[PDB]
């Protein structure tokens, strides 16, 4: 069985670390950059099922190996290596995928925000004709009618207080600054 | 998505809505004090209205029938309580303009106008329903 065993061992070895260089590829590949909307968000995290898929894989190439070199097998050395080898290259895949995934929310950010300002821009300009008006009433009636008028405005205004508000507070993007700025 | 540390001058750009929620505040104000001017000029307008009803009847000698004396003197005071009473009016709206409508107000000389106007018309009542008053006085 021990040159099954090997044998075995090093095929394993390298389907994993052929699937990895692919997935790691698969990783930088798309681009840096969605638009607006990201179906970089399925795309990315299709990827992270895939990996769960070989979950198992790795634990029988890594126990295998550990096994192995239990056993005084004579190509321990050659074996240590690969299997650092092998475990390295997912260290570094996870890291690489959650090192992006990070950045995914941080995009997040400015496509929802860019869109949120162009809309809050749009509706001001909206509102121009009727607070452009030089009309304030010559008579009782008149004025609360507009008074009335201006009351509905400002409720309907108030409404995207909120809005405006979550504006205000900073961005994942900008904070991280901390961590650059000291 | 320029120069993204940059990029919050789009957030500066934001500040619009500083100068959209200044010129609401202005023109709620400026429609606030359109309406406290349009009511005082009703008030002010109907107070006038009022004397020269007032006016008009005392001198409507030009005449119904009536001659009864003690009667007729008492519809005259009936006529001086009514004058009393609404005398009060006049104080409001004097305070009113000296208060809500001060040195560094608009309508601060058109308000003083209207108050003058009735000061004017109260004069006038007031002359009229003293020698009305004064007839009766007279005739017993």
């Amino acid at each position: 069985g021990s040159t099954a065993d090997k044998f075995r061992f090093f095929s394993m070895a390298r389907d994993l670390l052929s699937w990895m260089e692919s997935i790691i590829r698969q990783i930088e590949t798309q681009e840096r950059d969605v638009s607006s909307v990201e179906l970089l968000m399925k795309y990315h995290q299709g990827i992270n099922a895939e990996i769960e898929t070989r979950s198992k894989n790795f634990s029988a190439c890594l126990e295998l190996g550990e096994s192995l070199l239990q056993r005084q097998h004579q190509a321990s050395e050659e074996i240590r290596e690969k299997l650092q080898q092998v475990m390295s290259r997912r260290k570094e895949m996870n890291e690489k995928w959650e090192a992006r995934w990070e950045r995914l929310r941080m995009l997040l950010e400015v496509c929802q925000f860019s869109r949120d300002a162009s809309v809050a821009e749009a509706w001001l300009i909206a509102q121009e004709p009727y607070l452009a008006s030089g009309d304030f009433g010559h008579t009782v009636d008149s004025v609360e009618k507009l008074i009335k008028r201006h009351e509905a405005f400002e409720k309907s205004t108030a409404s995207w207080a909120e809005r405006f508000a979550a504006l205000e507070k900073p961005t994942t993007l900008e904070l991280k600054e901390r961590q650059i700025a000291e | 998505e320029t120069a993204e540390e940059i990029q919050e001058r789009r957030q500066e750009v934001l500040t619009r809505y500083q100068s959209f929620k200044e010129r609401v505040a202005e023109r709620g104000q400026k429609l606030e004090d359109s309406y406290h001017l349009q009511v005082f000029k009703r008030d002010a307008d109907d107070l006038g209205k009022w004397i020269m009803e007032k006016v008009n009847i005392l001198t409507d000698k030009s005449y119904e029938d009536p001659t009864n004396i003690q009667g007729k003197y008492q519809k005259h005071q009936s006529l001086e309580a009514e004058v009393q009473t609404k005398s009060r009016l006049m104080s409001e709206l004097e305070k009113t303009r000296e208060e809500r409508f001060t040195m560094g107000h608009s309508a601060h000389e058109e308000t003083k106008a209207h108050i003058e106007e009735l000061r004017h018309l109260w004069d006038l009542l007031l002359e009229l329903t003293l020698e009305k008053g004064d007839q009766l006085l007279r005739a017993l």
